[PDB]
C-alpha cells in the first residue's frame, strides 16, 4: 500500500475556544479502513484521541475527550474533519492523523501510517 | 450490477503503470499476487468484470 | 530362496524414491516451487510462506 | 450528491487471472535477449525463474501442451515462445568434495 | 420456424460403456508416470 496523509489546521488559541483541523488521504490502500487522531504531549507519550470508520457508521472516542471532541467526514472531498470546543490547557500538544487499514477496529496499538505533526497551543 | 459486463483481453502487452493514477484514492486489493511484483509476471488470460 | 538379499535392495531404493516424492508436497503453502513463491509475493509475507 | 458516503456510486472492476496450459498472451513489458545452450546459465521463460543448462531435446510435446514435468514432479521441459522448440533443463555439474 | 410431428415414441434402450471416456485432465507433459 502507498497512502499519503495531508494535515491542515492548528495554531494558538484561548482556553475554552474552538479551532480547525482536517486530514486528507491520497494514494491506494488495501481496503477502506478507519481513520483517527493521535495526541502527543511534550515530554509525554503518544496516545489516541478517537477513531471513525470510513463510512461514518460507528464512532469511537477516548474517555478523556468524550462529549467535547467530534469527528465527521466530507461528502465530496474525501477529507475527514473534526470539531472541538471548551479547550483546556492540557490540549496544547501535537496532533497526527492516522489511517488504520482494516475493516473492523479492535484496538489502537497497531498503527499503519502517520502524518506530519500539527502543534496546537492554548493559553491566556 | 444485475447484468454485469465481462471484457476479455488477449494478445497484448500489459503495462500497469497506467492504473496507478486514476483517482485521488481507491482500493487495490489482490488475492494471490502482490501489486508491486504484478508487473513481472505472465498471466495467460485476464478477464475484467465492471 | 534369495529373497532376503533381494529385500535389502528393495528396502533401500524404494525408500529413497519416497523421499523424492515428498519434494512435491505443498505443506500448506501456495506453491511447491520456491521460485514462484518469491516472484508472486512481497518479502514481508514470503518469509512466513 | 447530497447523500451520505455510504450511498455514493462506486465504480468496481474485478480482474481475474488465468494460468492455463497455453502460451500466456498478457506477458508484461520486458526485453528478450538471445538464446544460449550447453552452458549453466540463469533463465526466465515466460516469467518462470531457475538456473540450469538448456539443452536440445527430442520429446514430442502435444500441440497445445506448453510446459512439462518429470517423474519427480517438477519443471524440466520448456517450449520457447518466440521459436517453438523443446528445451531440457538440467542442473549443471555439482557434487561433494573430500580432503 | 418449421415444425414436424413424424416422431416415433419408443422405450429407451441401454448398452454398456466398456472403458471409454477418459480425457487429459492436465495438459502438462509427463512420461512413464502413474498419475492419480
Ligand atoms: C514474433 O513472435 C512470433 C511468435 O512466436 C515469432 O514466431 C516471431 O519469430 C517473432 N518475430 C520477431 C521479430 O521476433
Ligand atoms: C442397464 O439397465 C438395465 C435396466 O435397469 C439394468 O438392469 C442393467 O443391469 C444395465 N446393464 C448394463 C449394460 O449395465
Amino acid at each position: 500500500s502507498a497512502v499519503q496523509l495531508q494535515a491542515s489546521g492548528g495554531g494558538f488559541v484561548q482556553p475554552g475556544g474552538s479551532l480547525r483541523l482536517s486530514c486528507a488521504a491520497s494514494g491506494w490502500a488495501e481496503t477502506f479502513g478507519h481513520m483517527g487522531w493521535f495526541r502527543q504531549a511534550p515530554g509525554k507519550e503518544r496516545e489516541f484521541v478517537s477513531a471513525i470508520d470510513w463510512w461514518d457508521t460507528v464512532h469511537y472516542y477516548a474517555d478523556s475527550v468524550k462529549g467535547r471532541f467530534t469527528i465527521s467526514r466530507d461528502n465530496s472531498k474525501n477529507t475527514v474533519y473534526l470539531q472541538m470546543n471548551s479547550l483546556r490547557a492540557e490540549d496544547t500538544a501535537t496532533y497526527y492523523c492516522a489511517y488504520w487499514d482494516m475493516d473492523y477496529l479492535q484496538n489502537s496499538i497497531p498503527v499503519d501510517y502517520w502524518g506530519q505533526g500539527t502543534q496546537v497551543t492554548v493559553s491566556s | 450490477v444485475y447484468a454485469w459486463n465481462r471484457k476479455r483481453i488477449s494478445n497484448c502487452v500489459a503495462d500497469y503503470s497506467v492504473l496507478y493514477n486514476l483517482a485521488p484514492f481507491f482500493t487495490f486489493k489482490c488475492y494471490g499476487v502482490s501489486p508491486t511484483k504484478l508487473n513481472d509476471l505472465c498471466f495467460t488470460n485476464v478477464y475484467a468484470d465492471s | 530362496a534369495l529373497g532376503k538379499l533381494q529385500d535389502v535392495v528393495n528396502h533401500n531404493a524404494q525408500a529413497l524414491n519416497t523421499l523424492v516424492k515428498q519434494l512435491s508436497s505443498k505443506f500448506g503453502a501456495i506453491s511447491s516451487v520456491l521460485n514462484d513463491i518469491f516472484s508472486r509475493l512481497d518479502p514481508p509475507e514470503a518469509e512466513v510462506q | 450528491p447530497t447523500y451520505g458516503v455510504g450511498h455514493q456510486p462506486y465504480r468496481v472492476v474485478v480482474l481475474s487471472f488465468e494460468l492455463l496450459h497455453a502460451p500466456a498472451t498478457v506477458c508484461g513489458p520486458k526485453k528478450s535477449t538471445n538464446l544460449v545452450k550447453n552452458k549453466c546459465v540463469n533463465f526466465n521463460f515466460n516469467g518462470l525463474k531457475g538456473t540450469g543448462v538448456l539443452t536440445e531435446s527430442n520429446k514430442k510435446f502435444l500441440p497445445f501442451q506448453q510446459f512439462g514435468r518429470d517423474i519427480a514432479d517438477t519443471t524440466d521441459a520448456v517450449r520457447d515462445p518466440q521459436t517453438l522448440e523443446i528445451l531440457d533443463i538440467t542442473p549443471c555439474s555439482f557434487g561433494g568434495v573430500s580432503v | 420456424c418449421v415444425n414436424l410431428t413424424t416422431r416415433t415414441q419408443l422405450p429407451p434402450a441401454y448398452t454398456n460403456s466398456f472403458t471409454r471416456g477418459v480425457y487429459y485432465p492436465d495438459k502438462v507433459f509427463r512420461s512413464s508416470v502413474l498419475h492419480s
